[PDB]
RNA sequence: UAAACGCUGAAAGCAUCUAAGUGUGAAACUAUCUCAAAGAUUAAUCUUCCCAUUUCGCAAGAAAGUAAGAGCCGUCAAAGA
RNA sequence: ACCUCGAUGUCGACUCAUCUCAUCCUCGAGCUGAAGCAGGUUCGAAGGGUUCGGCUGUUCGCCGAUUAAAGAGAUACGUGAGUUGGGUUCAAACCGUCGUGAGACAGGUUGGUCCCUAUCUAUUGUGCCCGUAGGAAGAUUGAAGAGUGUUGCUUCUAGUA
RNA sequence: UUCUCGCAGUCAGACAGUGGGGGAUAAGCUUCAUUGUCAAGAGGGGAAGAGCCCAGAUCAUUAAAUAAGGUCCCCAAAAUA
């Protein structure tokens, strides 16, 4: 999703997943999705 | 947990057969062919009315499989004894569904009607023009088929219109 | 001064063998294959002549590899044209050309040599099992 | 068979103005220079559109 | 197949497109459209024709060098400096 | 302050373009302060293409019109042993200034000479000898690659959602 | 490595390390002092490399111990846990 250099817990529902060696964050909001940790 | 959890067996019709690297299960719902990797890190000691699994060594792959295989066997048992069922709700005034044989056809926001084929081993029941009931013996296939159905139409946040996975709550948006 | 070290003088002869590659990895099989082709393992090695032996490979389509290099590793080859680079993966070679893959893999460890040019062609690579070379009565062996 | 054709016709190229006295040569392959020196191109590359025998092609 | 969207599914009893398994999906890529071709020395394959004119040499035709074909020369063109 | 100044010729204009992506459009996906439409947003993404005219010697740059767009770099500020020198940087002359004076202006102003019979490699076509294993003639597999992979408008579905 | 005598030669050094300055503890840059090298002296390691490491070559050896360094193959050179 979002291009960054790190990932942060945006809210209390921001789980951290590692799909295909790619670390992303999943949360309630579709704007709460980031990438590139 | 899961590796420490053991599940009983009800072999009224269900019986187990050890293949070279697979498992053959027979029960009320067809025959189940459990595909497992060769040289299994886990060992599934099956007794009367009980099954217990354990790994011969400690490996991260083996540690993962300690729960993975147990969950997979439990899901296979519950599927063969009861099946996996899911309801899809197609909400929309012009969004209508019906099924003829294996060919399910939809009238949607697209002017082009969309046709899809029912996969083998899964049964589709069109109880209502806005309701679909998928009933299989494997959760993987029914989930994948539900995704194949929903990829054509998905609910919208401004106004619920699309294929809900049995009418979940969605984020409400607005605009005039 | 000198001891006049003497070696073979055109007394060479190459012996045909049969090998199957199904479980060996590419590099550690190819090194010994090259050593057998050049006759390195023999004691009467002569570079002024040839001292290797013939070799025929059977069912090269079943060669396996460690890790995900079948899908992770890629091999490049450039032809002198725009876009002449061809990039291949391990699984593609198992699908299109494994015999050529192993052939060039063995050729890559060969020295830059006029005889190695005439040595790489001495191996007969087949992804099957039947060929006219069986009439030569090869000495079937393994671990090459 | 068109025999010894021209690159202007073999490749169907375009020639600019002939006014203002722009020298005698007007039908040539254009600039064959891509790079010079032992750092950028140093040569003519393979696969270059050039004239020759035209026709007699199945 | 990339990104991306996934199902089951653990570590993490929830959940998870990934870890095993199971998919979809890009004007890019391997093909299918066209060119071309074994000096592809990696020298390949198939078919067809010719004949072994008694008889030698450091290994066999010194000597009759084809019954097959090609070449030299001319007419030329759908060719073609 | 360097291999090069017993010599690596340039600014630009025309021709040849190529490659790459930090993609402009065409391809795809996701989020929205994305009702629709028109979007913004981040990425994968290099196959193709991305205008014309006026002025400036001017590349550039400004303006007008047009498409979906009029993307960005590199290749000696690519490209004369492919063309031109318009400017530029020979003397020649004037204007304004400076030096008193020869003169100078990183000012303008006018014109003001671009050499080549191709040795080799690469590179595009076509032949000669040999190979392809008795000689000759056809037909091939395909080893290897190469060309090619642009795209707009109108109508219907439908003024429908 | 003292003095005298005769003949000189060189000042356009560079590199690597240390301590620096300037530059920006940018520059294979400049300025310095010091420690070594090439210049003026080759060789092995370093993928090929003047200044790095090991090292200082009368000549012939188809003799041995080695240094740096290296031991899957190209390419001599090992294995066990």
């Amino acid at each position: 999703m979002k291009v960054r250099a790190s990932v942060k817990p945006i809210c209390k529902d921001c789980k951290i997943i590692k799909r295909h060696q790619i670390v992303r964050v999943i949360c309630k909001t579709q704007k709460h999705k980031q990438r590139q940790g | 947990k899961i590796g420490n959890r053991t599940i009983t067996l009800d072999p009224a019709k269900v019986n187990l057969n050890f293949q070279k690297d697979h498992i053959a299960v027979k029960g009320p719902l067809g025959q189940i062919e459990l595909k497992l990797p060769p040289n299994l890190p886990l060992k599934f000691e099956l007794k009367d009315n009980n099954l217990q699994i354990t790994r011969n060594n400690e490996l991260k792959q083996s540690k993962i499989f300690h729960g993975t295989y147990n969950a997979l066997i439990t899901n296979a048992i519950i599927g063969v004894t009861q099946g996996f069922e899911k309801k899809l709700r197609l909400v929309g005034v012009g969004y209508r569904a019906n099924v003829e044989g294996e060919t399910l056809n939809l009238q949607l926001g697209y002017s082009h009607p969309i046709k899809e084929k029912i996969p083998k081993g899964l049964t589709v029941k069109v109880e209502k023009n806005t309701e679909i009931t998928i009933s299989g013996i494997s959760k993987e296939l029914v989930g994948q088929f539900a995704t194949e159905v929903r990829k054509w139409r998905k609910p919208e946040p401004y106004k619920g219109k699309g294929v809900l996975y049995f009418d979940e709550v969605i984020v409400r948006k607005a605009g005039k | 001064k000198t001891s006049m070290l003497t070696k073979e003088q055109a007394n060479k002869r190459r012996q045909w063998y049969i090998v199957d590659a199904a479980g060996l990895v590419l590099g550690k099989l190819a090194v010994k294959a090259a050593d057998l082709i050049r006759g390195k393992n023999k004691v009467d090695f002569t570079p002024n002549q040839d001292c290797g032996d013939y070799l025929i490979i059977i069912n090269s389509d079943q060669v396996v590899l460690t890790g995900n290099k079948k899908e992770n590793e890629f091999w490049y080859h450039h032809s002198q044209y725009i876009g002449g680079i061809k990039k291949v993966s391990g699984r593609d070679m198992l699908k299109k050309q494994s015999d050529k893959l192993v052939y060039n893999a063995v050729k890559g460890m060969l020295p830059d040599n006029r005889l190695s040019r005439r040595w790489i062609t001495k191996v007969h690579v087949f992804k099957g099992d039947k060929h006219n070379m069986e009439a030569q009565k090869p000495t079937t062996l393994n671990w090459s | 068979g068109r025999g010894f054709t021209g690159a202007i016709k073999r490749w169907n190229f375009k020639i600019g103005p002939l006014g203002h006295g722009a020298g005698y040569p007007h039908r040539f392959q254009g600039s064959v220079q891509a790079g010079r020196g032992g750092a950028s191109a140093q040569r003519v590359f393979k696969g270059k559109k050039m004239s020759g025998h035209y026709g007699h092609e199945k």
